[PDB]
């Protein structure tokens, strides 16, 4: 029983060919770190909503760097991705001192969902519930003839997507944490580091530490 | 366990075995006192050690004697 | 004071990971039925 | 915790006794007989005029304003929270022993 | 008890051989590392202001730990809780550093192992072999001729790395 | 009506069946703990307590240790945890070493394996929660004080 | 003679003072005896117990509890007929007191004394005559 | 058996379609922490008061009663509370209202008996549910426009916290 990814490798015991999204890909066995039978469910929750979460920041990203809703520049000002979150968090209750709530409320109607994802996946954990994963029943538009869970091609078409944007939106992060410039800058400033954006530091600004001292910090 | 050992001296008064409170003594038959008895000590695993046989005993040297030795469960008189 | 570095080094060994394995393998071997 | 009604769930106190906790109407009629009396005013500075319930009612508002902020030592809130509460757990007490136990 | 595969065993052997593999690219790492001068405020001494007495070393100049020998600390101390957490929570397919106590120990290489030159154990017990070796070889060296471990993997790699 | 029987019908057993001891409420709280909930593996039952123990441990190490006053606090205070959950780690594994005997099952808390397992999922566990304390009360400045931030 | 495990049990409340593990893993004592009446006994783990009129069963986790309460029930309830038993774990039960149907105050025939010596006890061995010597003391 | 509401639950246990405004909604299982039907009195309770809270805000922004301008000046959603506490409005409402909730106690321990259905006090003074077709869909109507009440009582009452406007003042003046 060996990998399809990786011919070399033996396959790893938990995962079933029958998962959407699978070519025998763990070579570090996190599917079997755990005995239970919903760990593997837990996972594969887990990998979608991650990347659903990432596909919605990738698109947020690039179509921020297009324009911005109205009145959104009077307050914010001139700031691109990260740097927003900080922005609007330095000017609301509890975090700051102004008179905004804007990722506060992100996190009060995405926290009510949210927890009630948590009871979703705490059932389906321990096999109360014959539901697979990333399974809402959300699908208003027929999408998948009948069935909210859609069929085996558009839920790998999804899991491969969110693995894409995944990658693209840690990319994203990591080249405006040190450019500065924003998604579509970027891309078109293919010399890079040549002029950049002065943009702030973050609210974790100690990792942006080993840049300078220990690493070249070409910018 | 404990030793517990009946010398010859032993009268037959029996007053060691009514004191025993884990049943380690009996009388058995005798011909070396008047009585016609002696102790004797059959049961010594369950023997806990408290030495209410030697205090009973009227004889001038105590004819029972109760050596401490190795401690068990039965012996350290743990219920636990 | 010369190699003085080897106090910080052998204090802490010496007082706290000398007797945490003494203990740990004392336990272990009092606690053997073989 | 959790709260058992009057109708009968399947809640027992101990291993195999069954028995009804009657908090909604012990905790309500507690309530009520023991904030009603205690309506009485009194000219006093720790009430001011009004009752012990409505003095300390006024007291949480009071110190509600000010959110963050604890009532200090010498803030008559102390003193009227302890003496309400110590009333009301002595009726509710008072309470589930008449209601549980004469049933009637 | 050593029926576990500890002591003088081939389990041992090869964890050790694992370790020294690692410690020689780590003495070549920091080498490297502070010859180009690398390793942030190197000289500068901890202070007990901030770090308390554990920063005390009683060298009459300073009376503190340096910066460097800190860092360099706090890398290994990364790896020693990576080591405790794998040593105790290993992975499903990793070799474990105890054993099952009725485990069928693997056979004693002898002089030299069949040349595999794959990824395969041979290649593992004498790269790890050689290493810990390499381990002794260097600290002997630096110890007869005086010189730093840091300089003495420099001379014997040609100053490749400053 | 009596609130006290023998324990589980037996009058001779060294038990009795109080409110505490055996309410709905008291055996409600202890089936659905980690230790005894139904349909968790050791390692699980391990993650879930250790996750919650080593959360808690920082805070004392954090506001009351040596270096409190410092700004090293956190780190200090995590690494205190850590030293702790460690050598907690190493009672355990001597628990297991001699309280137990070698055999095949291993979906019980006590035996063998079942204790090795428990074993490696509160290190996991009690360093994750550790872990998660420290990034908690490193980025939000109320948990730094005792919410006297708002003051 | 075989222990009767359906004997009823004296109306007990319960009491922290009974057996604990060790009883349902190393070994557990039992004693039966009649009563003529539904009269009050001491327990000898705690407080007060009913003994059912008939046939009574204790379990207790050591031998001198059981003889503790034989002593008392035969001292104020005049009781003779109480019988003690051994019970393991894996269910074999050994009857141990009274070990041949007569009291052991009482001498029976065909009871071999165990521990006699035929000397007094001041003519034992001294230790220095016996030193690395597997010799008893008792002569 | 799945919730409606939540596609993605279990229906919850203690809840049932037979229950007027029933939608399966119950993600954190408190249909089991307290009784169910102490729970539908208690909604029921809030509908009703909530609905009275909204229609009342709404009135006082559309007229006074004759002389009310007296007595409140400025004062206009939870300012005239603290005026008429003052006055002895308020606490003429408290007293007979809690008259009031002296039977509804008396009630609610006969719904948890089981012999009262939870918010039944047979006021139908007008024959409204005489119909038995209609007493459905009036059960269906009350607790839809009293949760709706609820949201919007808190969503008025917090809106006026911000501005000091009141519902249809907030309207009026964007
Ligand atoms: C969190 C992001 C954010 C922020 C900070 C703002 C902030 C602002 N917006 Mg924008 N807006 C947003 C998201 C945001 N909006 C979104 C998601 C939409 C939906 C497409 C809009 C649609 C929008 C419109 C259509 C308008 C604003 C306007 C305004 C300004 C209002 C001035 C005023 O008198 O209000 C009066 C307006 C309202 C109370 C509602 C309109 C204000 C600076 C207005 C503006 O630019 O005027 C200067 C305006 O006309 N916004
Ligand atoms: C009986 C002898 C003896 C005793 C009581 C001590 C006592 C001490 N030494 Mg040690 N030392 C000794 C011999 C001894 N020394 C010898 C002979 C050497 C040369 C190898 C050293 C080298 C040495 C160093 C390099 C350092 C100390 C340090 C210290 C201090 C802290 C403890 C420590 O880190 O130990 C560590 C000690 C060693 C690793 C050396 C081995 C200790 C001896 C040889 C073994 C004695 C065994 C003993 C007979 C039986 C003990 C078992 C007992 C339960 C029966 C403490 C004052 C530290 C210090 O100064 O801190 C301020 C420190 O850095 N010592
Ligand atoms: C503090 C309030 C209070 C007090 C003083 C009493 C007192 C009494 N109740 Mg009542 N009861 C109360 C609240 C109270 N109840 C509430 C809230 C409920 C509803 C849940 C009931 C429901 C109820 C029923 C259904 C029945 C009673 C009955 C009784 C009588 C005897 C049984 C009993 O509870 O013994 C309490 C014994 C005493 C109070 C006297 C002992 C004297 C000492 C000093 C006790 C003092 C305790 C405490 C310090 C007093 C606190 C007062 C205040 C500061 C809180 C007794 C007169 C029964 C009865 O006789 O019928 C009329 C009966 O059938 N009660
Ligand atoms: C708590 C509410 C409240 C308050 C504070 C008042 C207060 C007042 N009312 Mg009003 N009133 C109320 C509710 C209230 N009313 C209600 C619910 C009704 C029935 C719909 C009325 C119907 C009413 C009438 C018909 C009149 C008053 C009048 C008056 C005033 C008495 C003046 C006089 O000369 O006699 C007084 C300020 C009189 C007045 O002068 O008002 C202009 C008057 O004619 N009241
Ligand atoms: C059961 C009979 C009853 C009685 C005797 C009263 C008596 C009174 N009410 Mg109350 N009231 C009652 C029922 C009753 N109320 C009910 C069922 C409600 C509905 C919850 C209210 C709601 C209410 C409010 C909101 C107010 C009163 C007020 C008054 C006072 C009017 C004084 C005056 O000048 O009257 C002459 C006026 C009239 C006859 C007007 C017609 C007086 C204390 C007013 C007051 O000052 O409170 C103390 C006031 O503002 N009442
Ligand atoms: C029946 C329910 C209901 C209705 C119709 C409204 C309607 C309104 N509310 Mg209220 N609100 C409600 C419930 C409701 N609310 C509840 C339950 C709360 C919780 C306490 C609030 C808390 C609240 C606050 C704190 C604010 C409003 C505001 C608003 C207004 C603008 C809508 C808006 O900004 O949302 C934006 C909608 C979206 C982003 C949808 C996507 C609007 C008049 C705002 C306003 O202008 O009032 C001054 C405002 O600041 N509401
Ligand atoms: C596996 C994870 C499961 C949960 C996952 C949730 C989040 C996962 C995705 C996050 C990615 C988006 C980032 C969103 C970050 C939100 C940050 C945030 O909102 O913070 C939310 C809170 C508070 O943090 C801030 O609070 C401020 C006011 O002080 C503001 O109001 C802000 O809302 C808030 O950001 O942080 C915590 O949750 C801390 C943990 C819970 C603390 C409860 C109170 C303390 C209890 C202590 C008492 C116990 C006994 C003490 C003993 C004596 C002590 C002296
Ligand atoms: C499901 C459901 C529905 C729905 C819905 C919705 C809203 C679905 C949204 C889907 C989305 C937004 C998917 C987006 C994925 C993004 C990807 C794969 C890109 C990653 C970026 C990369 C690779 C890059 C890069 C880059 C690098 C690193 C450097 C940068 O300088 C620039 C650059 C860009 C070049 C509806 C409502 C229709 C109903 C239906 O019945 C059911
Ligand atoms: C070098 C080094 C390390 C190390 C290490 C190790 C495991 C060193 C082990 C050295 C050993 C076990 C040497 C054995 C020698 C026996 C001989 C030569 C006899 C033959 C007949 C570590 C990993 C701590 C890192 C550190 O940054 C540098
Ligand atoms: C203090 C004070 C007084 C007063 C007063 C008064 C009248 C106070 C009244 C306060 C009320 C009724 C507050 C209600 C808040 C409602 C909330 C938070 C519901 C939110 C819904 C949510 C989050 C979403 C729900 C949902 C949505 C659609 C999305 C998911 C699904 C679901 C969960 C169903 C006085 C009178 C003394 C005056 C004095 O001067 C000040
Ligand atoms: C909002 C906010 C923030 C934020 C933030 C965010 C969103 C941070 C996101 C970070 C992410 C998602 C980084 C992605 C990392 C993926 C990596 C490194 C893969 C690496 C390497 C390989 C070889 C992959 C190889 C692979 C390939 C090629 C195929 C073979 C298999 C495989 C090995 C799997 C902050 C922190 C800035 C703070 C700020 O105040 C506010
Ligand atoms: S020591 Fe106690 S138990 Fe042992 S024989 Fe003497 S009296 Fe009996
Ligand atoms: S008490 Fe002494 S003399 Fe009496 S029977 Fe026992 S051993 Fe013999």
């Amino acid at each position: 029983a060996k990998s399809k990814a990786i011919p070399f490798l033996d396959a790893p015991p938990a995962l079933s060919e029958s998962m959407p999204g699978y070519v025998g890909f763990d070579p570090l066995w996190v599917s079997s770190m755990l005995p239970d039978a919903g760990y593997v469910k837990f996972l594969q929750e887990a990998e979608i909503k991650h990347g659903r979460v990432a596909m919605l920041a990738a698109a947020g990203a690039i179509v921020q760097d297009i324009f911005t809703f109205p009145g959104v520049k009077s307050v914010i000002g001139d700031v691109k991705m990260t740097s927003v979150h900080d922005k609007f968090l330095s000017m609301e209750a509890g975090s700051g001192k102004g008179d905004m709530a804007a990722m506060h409320q992100l996190l009060l109607w995405l926290g009510l969902l949210e927890i009630a994802t948590s009871v979703a996946i705490i059932q389906s954990f321990k096999g109360e519930t014959s539901r697979g994963p990333g399974e809402f029943g959300f699908d208003p538009l027929n999408f998948g003839k009948g069935n909210s869970a859609g069929s085996d091609s558009y839920k790998l078409k999804e899991i491969k997507n969110g693995r894409l944007a995944m990658i693209g939106i840690g990319g994203m992060v990591h080249h405006y944490l040190l450019t500065g410039k924003g998604p579509l800058q970027f891309l078109g400033g293919i010399p890079n580091y040549k002029s950049c954006v002065s943009h702030p530091d973050s609210l974790l600004p100690w990792l942006f530490k080993a840049v300078g001292p220990v690493l070249p910090k070409i910018c | 366990s404990h030793s517990v050992k009946v010398y010859d001296t032993c009268i037959g008064c029996t007053q060691c075995v009514r004191a025993c409170p884990c049943d380690v003594l009996e009388m058995v038959s005798w011909d070396g006192c008047k009585a016609g008895q002696i102790a004797s000590a059959p049961r010594t695993e369950d023997c806990i050690g408290c030495k209410r046989c030697e205090t009973a005993c009227p004889t001038d040297f105590l004819s029972v004697r109760v050596y401490l030795g190795g401690e068990t469960t039965r012996s350290m008189g743990l219920a636990y | 004071m010369t190699a003085a570095y080897l106090p910080s080094i052998l204090v802490p060994i010496i007082g706290l990971i000398f007797p945490g394995l003494v203990m740990a393998f004392a336990f272990i071997y009092i606690e053997q039925d073989e | 915790l959790s709260v058992v009604a009057q109708s009968k769930s399947d809640f027992e106190i101990s291993d195999g006794t069954p028995y009804t906790l009657n908090v909604p109407l012990v905790g309500a009629a507690s309530f009520i007989g023991w904030v009603v009396p205690t309506l009485l005013p009194s000219q006093i500075a720790l009430y001011g005029g009004k009752g012990l319930s409505t003095a300390f009612f006024a007291s949480i508002g009071t110190n509600l304003a000010k959110f963050p902020a604890p009532p200090g030592m010498t803030d008559p809130f102390w003193l009227l929270c302890f003496i309400w509460h110590s009333g009301l757990f002595a009726t509710m007490i008072l309470g589930s022993i008449g209601y549980n136990g004469y049933a009637g | 008890f050593g029926g576990r595969g500890l002591g003088v065993t081939v389990n041992a052997e090869r964890w050790n051989g694992r370790h020294a593999m690692f410690g020689i690219f780590a003495m070549v790492m920091t080498s490297y590392m502070k010859g180009h001068g690398l390793i942030p405020d190197a000289d500068k001494v901890l202070d007990i202001a901030q770090w308390g007495p554990l920063a005390a070393v009683w060298d009459g100049a300073g009376n503190g730990i340096s910066n460097e020998r800190a860092i360099i600390l706090i890398a290994h101390v990364h790896v020693l809780v990576v080591s405790v957490i794998a040593a105790i929570a290993p992975f499903g397919f990793q070799d474990t550093l105890v054993k099952e106590k009725g485990y069928t120990p693997e056979s004693p290489a002898g002089l030299i192992p069949p040349f595999k030159t794959g990824l395969t154990a041979e290649a593992e017990l004498i790269n790890g072999r050689l290493a810990m070796l390499g381990v002794i070889s260097i600290v002997t060296a630096s110890l007869f001729t005086g010189t730093s471990v840091v300089d003495t993997i420099n001379l014997g790699m040609g100053k490749i790395l400053y | 009506s009596q609130f006290i029987k023998p324990y589980n019908d037996d009058p001779f057993v060294g038990n009795l069946a109080t409110p505490v001891s055996t309410s709905s409420f008291t055996k409600s709280l202890l089936s659905n703990l980690p230790a005894y909930r139904a349909g968790l593996s050791p390692l699980l039952r391990g993650v879930e307590i250790g996750l919650t123990h080593g959360y808690f441990l920082v805070g004392p190490f954090y506001k009351l240790g040596p270096l409190r006053n410092s700004d090293v606090a956190l780190l200090s205070g995590f690494f205190s945890a850590l030293g702790l959950i460690v050598i907690l780690v190493a009672c355990l594994t001597i628990y297991g070493v001699v309280s137990f005997e070698e055999t095949e099952a291993k979906d019980q808390l006590q035996t063998a394996k079942g204790w090795r397992q428990f074993t490696s999922g509160w290190l996991v566990g009690s360093v994750g929660g550790a872990s998660f304390a420290y990034i908690l009360i490193s980025n939000i400045p109320f948990l730094q004080t005792a919410g006297m931030s708002m003051l | 003679e075989t222990l009767n495990l359906q004997i009823p049990s004296p109306t007990f409340e319960g009491s922290t003072g009974g057996w604990l593990r060790a009883a349902e893993v190393e070994e557990k004592y039992a004693i039966t005896w009649t009563s003529p009446k539904e009269q009050v006994f001491e327990m000898p783990t705690g407080g007060a117990a009913i003994m059912r009129q008939g046939e009574n069963l204790l379990y207790l986790a050591r031998k001198e509890q059981c003889l503790a309460l034989a002593t008392q029930v035969k001292n104020s309830f005049k009781i003779t007929d109480y019988k003690v038993y051994r019970i393991f774990p894996s269910g074999e039960v050994q009857y141990l007191h009274p070990k041949d149907g007569v009291f052991p105050e009482k001498v029976n025939a065909g009871r071999v004394g165990v521990g006699n010596v035929s000397h007094s006890i001041g003519k034992n061995l001294n230790p220095a005559q016996i030193k690395f010597t597997s010799k008893s003391f008792n002569g | 058996a799945m919730s409606e509401s939540v596609p993605f639950l279990k229906k919850p246990e203690a809840l049932d379609s037979s229950m007027a405004g029933y939608a399966g909604f119950d993600p954190l299982g408190l249909s089991s922490i307290a009784d169910i039907k102490f729970l539908q009195e208690s909604e029921i309770k809030h509908c009703r008061i909530a609905m009275l809270a909204a229609a009342g805000s709404i009135a006082q922004d559309i007229f006074t009663f004759p002389g009310v301008s007296k007595v409140v000046g400025t004062a206009k959603m939870t300012g005239v509370h603290d005026v008429l506490v003052k006055q002895g409005a308020m606490g003429q409402i408290l007293l007979w209202t809690s008259f009031l909730e002296v039977f509804g106690t008396i009630a609610l321990l006969e719904t948890l008996d089981g012999k009262r259905a939870p918010g039944d006090f047979k006021f139908d003074p007008l024959g409204f549910s005489k119909n038995a077709e209609t007493a459905k869909r009036y059960q269906l109507s009350e607790i839809k426009n009293g949760r709706l009440a609820m949201l919007a009582t808190g969503g008025m009452v917090h809106g006026y916290f911000i501005t000091g406007k009141g519902p249809l003042e907030l309207l009026t003046n964007f």
